[PDB]
């Protein structure tokens, strides 16, 4: 968890 | 991809492997896609939305592992990259979260079918199996959520169709979940799709013909009991994929 390791957060500036 | 089983492409010979080039040279993964014609991927937008720019990517089919060549593969670069107009990602939900890239090989080729390249039909509109139906999934993500690591192999698992009455619940996604997603899970949440799954397909049986049903595209954690992965509803764009893929 964390949503920078969910589906939908993949290839993100923010992650 | 949490639990299921290891896979080489030609059990899913439509799935493309998506990267993007830093500036700096590094090659990273990014998500998986679908062969849906010669010259057309289908991929998620939530993949490129904050990197829009068609000359980052690289695109393989018929690649079985993430970091090594395999033997027939073809390299392909981004000709056009279109991303859904009324995609939005703020909330839990992407929605619209569907994406096209052209493919064009440095010779200035499409796809050329093989026995690991093949593409995979669209269902017909607003056609999708009842809800407990078992469908697969494909890709190079994460085997447990808590790895920092993709997995070198291509994996595989097969989750069931859950119902948009069942997936609206409170306890699961309430009204994060639209009638153009599609909730899909394992009745023990033992097995799922995860990061660096998405735009990757969701294939079902739908009428003894293979079908691209869905395309990975969000999940709160993977493998969470009551939280099914969610996936765009193939079957409800299929005009948006008809005009874009005259582009």
């Amino acid at each position: 968890d964390g949503a920078c390791s969910w589906r939908g957060l993949e290839n993100h500036r923010m992650c | 991809i949490i639990g299921g089983e290891f896979t080489t492409i030609e059990n899913q010979p439509w799935f493309a492997a998506i990267y993007r080039r830093h500036r700096g040279g590094s090659v990273t993964y990014v998500c998986g896609g679908s062969l849906i014609s010669p010259c057309w991927v289908i991929s998620a937008t939530h993949c490129f939305i904050d990197y829009p720019k068609k000359e980052d990517y690289i695109v393989y089919l018929g690649r079985s592992r993430l970091n090594s060549n395999t033997q027939g593969e073809m390299k392909f670069e981004v000709e056009n990259l279109i991303l859904h107009k009324d995609y939005s990602a703020d909330t839990l939900a992407h929605h619209n979260d569907i994406a096209l890239l052209k493919i064009r090989s440095k010779e200035g080729r499409c796809a050329q079918p093989s026995r690991t390249i093949q593409t995979i039909a669209l269902p017909s509109m607003y056609n999708d199996p009842q809800f407990g139906t078992s469908c697969e999934i494909t890709g190079f993500g994460k085997e447990q959520s808590t790895d920092y690591l993709y997995p070198e192999q291509l994996k595989m698992t097969v989750v069931k169709l859950i119902s948009h009455r069942e997936c609206q619940q409170p306890h699961y996604y309430g009204s994060e979940v639209t009638t153009k997603m599609l909730c899909a899970a394992d009745p023990q949440w033992k097995t799922d799709s995860c990061q660096g799954d998405s735009g990757g397909p969701l294939v079902c049986s739908l009428q003894g013909r293979m079908t691209l049903t869905g395309i990975v595209s969000w999940g709160r954690g993977c493998a969470l009991k009551d939280k099914p992965g969610v996936y765009t509803r193939v079957s409800h764009f299929l005009p948006w994929i008809r005009s874009h893929t005259k582009e």
